[PDB]
């Protein structure tokens, strides 16, 4: 009957990086799944014997999505190990530009890299715009008026009608798609705002240039501190604020209510995409050194056991390359990591991505917003819970549906909105010790010549460490151990299927030869392949 | 994906980290949106593109083969050692890729560092061999525009290709290909600090009164002196660049920058 046999989606568009997806498909279910990185950088290598202040501006270049976050685990890790205790405002000011990245990434992850997967553009089309605009009006405050949606419509039958399609060239909507199904004015709600978040990001950006200066990758950390005295006026405060407000405006008006009106025309999306195991490594400190002082809290769930929330040991983290091309079949803890890559070809000794494969107590674990959340929230979040039962109740669904493709997409706009409402605390926390008189900004402090250090940030997509061994003062050994390397890895030495290969088994495909399916639970992990593979 | 009216953009990523695709949706007057939908047809870009795999495999080579012509924007270096193993799309080497593709582009423009000068990958001891557009694919007779930074400001991309749709040819390239208009100065004689250089107050440490002030940031390794690029004059994100913030310039729009600039705290 369905389809039976192989398909492979290679590339992977609309994620970061270069990912092979392969999949067994058996009566037009998927019963076996690899996730294949098929970039190998190597910035770990080029890093040995360099000063270890260089560290961040290499290790930013890991992915300008994630812009920053790689900077900001780099500093973490060598304050760490100089031992240096930053100044308050470089941890607000560190902070604040991490969260303005929260929200430029999801926004930019819903609409521009996963909603493709679930909207079709071209039946925007034939949507009645003043139909459209009442729905639009009816779940959010924003009122969205049918001119509105006219003018969206008009811009986009011009362009449809040039024959020159561009970005949806080959969409697996074009034609229908039984995949596909909303209406037409659903479709051109999704995609006027769509359009508009285009926009809209380049205010969310340029919200972390403000006291970063500049996005992509910015240029504001050192170890011990900021270099941004400019962050300390009035003037760059007030720029920054007016900017996040309207990204939180956007946050709370447009993204959220759109997300909720795809997940409830979805719900079978509750269905797939599960997985077992969770970790997080909280973020947004109020202490430097310890994690249990961040605003989410790290943890750790196996098998879904949230009423028995373990806490993270970061010396049970081991990353596999068994099933890797690399050197061997030994697991190592990061400050003892290797990075020897030896290639073998696809499934060549059973080898078949350049990411490790991180597992913890030897498990293989998601991490990323729906951890974050699910986390934080069996931790008595008070502003995680209101929000994740808020949107179980518009949705009517019980917290048994958080476990799905569905749930993880879910998890990262409730993220957004928690994460937007904190940026707001954390400005006027910032401004309050500033109006007390401190004006400091940046620590001074001594390299020595051995030490080892870690940093810790959970970035939009996870927990993220870096890992340094100082030897005669300079980089003896540094190690990445990053998201979607958690989650996009491949199987290790137990043969255990990592989160994405586990969560693609059960998924069906209505047509093998346009699998949204399959994109759909894929890109619900948000992968980064430069991220996790470096 | 194309024929009429707008020109085509075939959009590659080689070995990258997607900061410049990020930048690019940073335009400004005119935005992103605009530039996709009245300026070009960008008809693959493996970031943002709805096909996927064979879809995507087929909406390229329908790009690349139009009668119509395509210009080519290209981010990340060329991985060549072992073969090209180290950087496949669809099971082909980025080196094959490019070898094919870019040759019968009208035009390529190499945006960011590594794709025009190997960049991050690149640094020693470069395992993967990664090499610039133009140093990989020299023999075929590949001239890319070199349009450097990491990221470039995107300013200096839409420039470039505004330009050329007008003119039908490069603007005026330096010795290094890149466009004069945007690479002709260093940062360093842009820079608000400079009578802070002239008259030797440079900041000696980041915790420092003088880096309060906006002294100079030489003696703490700024590359401003040896970088040529427009930051202080269009800034990023229309509103900051990096000694602006308080950090040194680490050279980013020149080649080799992360052997030749470092240590970064040093000069
Ligand atoms: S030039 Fe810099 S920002 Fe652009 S792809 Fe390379 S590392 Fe990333
Ligand atoms: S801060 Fe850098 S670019 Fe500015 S004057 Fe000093 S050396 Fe030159
Ligand atoms: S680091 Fe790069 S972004 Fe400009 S200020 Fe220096 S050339
Ligand atoms: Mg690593």
């Amino acid at each position: 009957s369905s389809y039976s046999g192989p398909i492979v989606v290679d590339p992977v568009t609309r994620i970061e990086g270069h990912l092979r997806i392969e999949v067994e498909v058996e009566n037009g279910k998927v019963k076996n799944a690899y996730s294949s990185s098929t970039l190998f950088r190597g910035l770990e290598i080029i890093l040995k014997g360099r000063d270890p202040r260089d560290a961040q501006h290499f290790t930013q270049r890991t992915c300008g999505v994630c812009t920053y976050t790689h900077a900001l685990a780099s500093t973490r890790c060598v304050d760490n190990a100089v031992g240096v205790h930053i100044p308050k405002n470089a941890t607000y000011i560190r902070n604040l530009v991490l969260g303005a990245q929260y929200l430029h990434d999801h926004i930019v992850h819903f609409y521009h890299l996963h909603a493709l997967d679930f909207v079709d553009v071209t039946a925007a089309l034939k949507a009645d715009p003043a139909k459209a605009a009442k729905v639009a009006s009816s779940i959010s405050p924003r009122k969205t008026t049918a001119a509105d949606l006219k003018a969206v419509q008009d811009k986009l039958k011009t362009f449809v009608e040039t024959g020159q399609l561009g970005p949806f060239t080959n969409a697996y909507f074009l034609g229908g798609h039984p995949a596909y199904y909303l209406d037409p004015e659903t479709n051109l709600i999704a995609t006027a705002h769509y359009l508009e978040a285009l926009r809209l990001q380049v205010k969310a950006a340029r919200a972390m240039a403000v006291f970063g200066a500049k996005n992509p990758h910015t240029q504001f950390t050192v170890v011990g501190g900021v270099t941004c005295y400019d962050a300390l006026t009035p003037q760059r405060i007030a720029e920054f604020e007016a900017l996040w407000k309207e990204t939180k405006a956007f946050v709370d008006e447009v993204y959220i209510p759109d997300l909720l009106v795809v997940a409830a025309a979805y719900k079978d999306w509750t269905q797939y995409g599960g997985t077992d195991n969770f970790i997080t490594f909280g973020e947004f400190p109020k202490d430097e050194y310890d994690l249990n002082s961040r605003f989410f809290k790290p943890g750790v769930v196996f098998k879904r056991d949230f009423k028995n929330i373990k806490p993270f040991d970061k010396m049970q983290i081991e990353e596999h390359v068994r099933h890797s091309w690399y050197e061997g079949a030994e697991a190592r803890h990061p400050w003892k990591g290797q990075t020897q890559p030896k290639y073998t070809d696809l499934h060549g000794d059973d080898r078949y991505s350049w990411m490790k494969a991180p597992r913890y107590m030897g498990e293989p674990m998601e991490t990323g917003p729906l951890a974050q959340v699910l986390i934080a929230y069996s931790q008595g979040h008070p502003k995680v819970k209101a929000v994740t039962d808020a949107v179980l109740a518009k949705l009517g669904v019980g917290p048994e549906a958080l476990f799905s493709t569905l749930g993880r997409t879910a998890a990262r706009g409730i993220e957004t909105a928690v994460i937007a409402e904190y940026v707001g605390v954390m400005l006027q926390e910032y401004k309050d010790n500033i109006a007390k008189g401190d004006n400091v900004i940046c620590a001074p402090w001594e390299m020595p010549k051995q030490a080892e250090g870690v940093g810790f940030v959970n970035a939009p997509r996870g927990g993220l460490s870096h890992w340094i061994r100082i030897e005669d003062g300079k980089i003896g050994n540094f190690q990445l151990v990053v998201p979607s390397t958690w989650t996009l890895g491949p199987r290790c030495d137990k043969n255990k299927l990592s989160p994405v290969e586990a969560s693609l088994i059960g998924t069906p495909v209505a047509d093998a030869k346009r699998p949204v399916e399959i994109l759909r639970t894929v890109h619900s992990f948000d992968p980064c392949i430069a991220c996790g593979v470096h | 994906l194309m024929g009429p009216r707008r020109p085509s953009v075939v959009y590659l990523h080689n070995a990258e980290c997607t900061g410049c695709s990020e930048s690019v949706l940073r335009a400004f007057e005119p935005y992103i949106d605009t530039l996709i939908l009245d300026t070009l047809s960008l008809d693959y870009h493996e970031t943002i593109m709805a096909a996927a795999g064979d879809a995507a495999e087929a909406a390229l080579e329908q790009a690349v083969n139009s009668p119509h012509g395509f210009i080519a924007v290209v981010e990340g270096g060329i991985p060549t050692a072992a073969n090209g193993i180290y950087g496949k799309v669809a099971n082909h080497t980025m080196l094959d890729i490019c070898s094919r593709i870019l040759p019968k582009a009208q035009a390529v423009i190499a945006y960011g560092t590594c794709a025009t000068f190997g960049g991050v990958q690149a640094a020693k001891p470069n395992p993967t061999g990664a090499k610039g557009v133009n140093d990989a694919l020299k023999h075929l007779g590949v001239k890319a525009i070199n349009i450097a930074g990491c990221p470039p400001n995107p300013y200096n991309l839409v420039g470039t290709i505004v330009y050329y749709l007008k003119n039908k040819a490069a603007p005026e390239l330096d010795s290094l290909n890149r466009p004069t208009m945007f690479f002709g100065q260093t940062v360093h004689e842009q820079c608000p600090r400079l009578p802070h250089f002239d008259a030797g107050e440079f900041a000696p440490s980041f915790e420092s009164e003088e880096a309060r002030k906006g002294w100079c940031l030489y003696e703490l390794g700024c590359k401003g002196p040896v970088t040529m690029n427009n930051c202080p004059k269009i800034k990023f994100n229309q509103t900051n660049w990096p000694v602006d913030a308080g950090h040194p310039c680490i050279g980013c729009s020149e080649p080799d920058f992360w052997d030749a600039m470092t240590p970064f705290y040093q000069n």
